[PDB]
């Protein structure tokens, strides 16, 4: 799944 | 227009503190747990770092995830080697300014065997007198050191990005102002150290995976690390990893 890494890559900063 | 090496320098994360209380006695368990917590925070900073490396964000989002998940231990152990090289020169493992594996900590049971693969990294950086510009190029190349056996979605662009940073490493070496023969030798030496990081990492991941999987050890990992570890363990099992080498075996 890798939800957290995906989010850190998708978010701004 | 700024140089590419100056762009890599300006995005270098700030050194993080472990939050380790020196007034409380040491234990290997306490140190391992604190380091996993530190490692999680360093990996959050590594994501922010990678996103700012020129070219990285142009790769398919799945490739960005793949590269960070393959290379995470190589990046941590390499930056650890650099901090240990700059701080001690003696040398000790300088995980954070408040958490150094000093001589008293080295007396903990089997501590030298637990530290030697990481101490090798700093020892080599010291021996080769690696510069800050060489280091910045080398660490970026470690993010690009492994790919899936079938390759990435943006394989052509990845190969172009990778060649760009190999050439950047070349530029950093030329600044040491040796002759063409000394430049070739230095390029061989630095790229051999890069290849040796795959072997350092296999040792570190053997330890990391054992402590993550054995729940009877009561060794906690933060969510950032637990997610990467959970993702990587099947990939090592099914041989879905191509370790890129500068020098064939
Ligand atoms: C398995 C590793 C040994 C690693 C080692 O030996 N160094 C590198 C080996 C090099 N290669 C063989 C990979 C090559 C050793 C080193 C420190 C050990 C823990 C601590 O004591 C604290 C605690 C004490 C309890 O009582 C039992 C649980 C626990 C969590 C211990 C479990 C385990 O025992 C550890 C992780
Ligand atoms: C430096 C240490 C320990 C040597 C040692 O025992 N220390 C000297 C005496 C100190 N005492 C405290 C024992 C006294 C040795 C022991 C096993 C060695 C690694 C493996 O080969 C695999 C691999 C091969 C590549 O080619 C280069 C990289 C790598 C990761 C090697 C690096 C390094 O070389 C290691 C960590
Ligand atoms: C082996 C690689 C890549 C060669 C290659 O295969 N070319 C890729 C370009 C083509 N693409 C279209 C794929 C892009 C090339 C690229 C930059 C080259 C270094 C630098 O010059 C600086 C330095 C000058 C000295 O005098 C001799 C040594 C040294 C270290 C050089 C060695 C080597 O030669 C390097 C690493
Ligand atoms: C990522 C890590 C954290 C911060 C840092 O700066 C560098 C790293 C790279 C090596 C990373 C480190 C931490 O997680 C802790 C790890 C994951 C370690 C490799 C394993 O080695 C043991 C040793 C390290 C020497 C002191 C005693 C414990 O700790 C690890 C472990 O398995 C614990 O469960």
């Amino acid at each position: 799944e890798n939800a957290l890494l995906r989010y850190l890559l998708d978010k701004d900063d | 227009t700024p140089t590419l090496v100056s762009l890599l320098e300006v995005i270098e994360p700030e050194v993080l503190y472990a939050g380790y209380d020196s007034s409380v006695p040491d234990s290997t368990w306490r140190i391992m747990t604190t380091l996993n917590m530190l490692g999680g925070r360093q990996m959050i900073a590594a994501v922010k770092w990678a996103k700012a490396i020129p070219g990285f964000r142009n790769l398919h989002l799945d490739d960005q995830m793949t590269l960070l998940q393959y290379s995470w231990m190589s990046l941590m152990a390499f930056a650890l080697g650099w901090r240990s090289y700059r701080q001690s020169s003696a040398n000790l493992l300088c995980f954070a300014p408040d958490l150094i594996i000093n001589e008293q900590r080295m007396t903990l049971p089997d501590m030298y065997d637990q530290c030697k693969h990481m101490l090798y990294v700093s020892s080599e950086l010291h021996r080769l007198q690696v510069s800050y510009e060489e280091y910045l190029c080398m660490k970026t190349l470690l993010l690009l050191s492994s790919v899936p056996k079938d390759g990435l979605k943006s394989q052509e662009l990845f190969d172009e990005i990778r060649m760009t940073y190999i050439k950047e490493l070349g530029k950093a070496i030329v600044k040491r102002e040796g002759n063409s023969s000394q430049n070739w030798q230095r390029f061989y030496q630095l790229t051999k150290l890069l290849d040796s990081m795959h072997e350092v990492v296999e040792n570190l991941l053997n330890y990391c995976f054992q402590t993550f999987l054995d729940k009877t050890m009561s060794i906690e990992f933060p969510e950032m690390l637990a997610e990467i570890i959970t993702n990587q363990i099947p990939k090592y099992s099914n041989g879905n990893i191509k370790k890129l080498l500068f020098h064939q075996k």
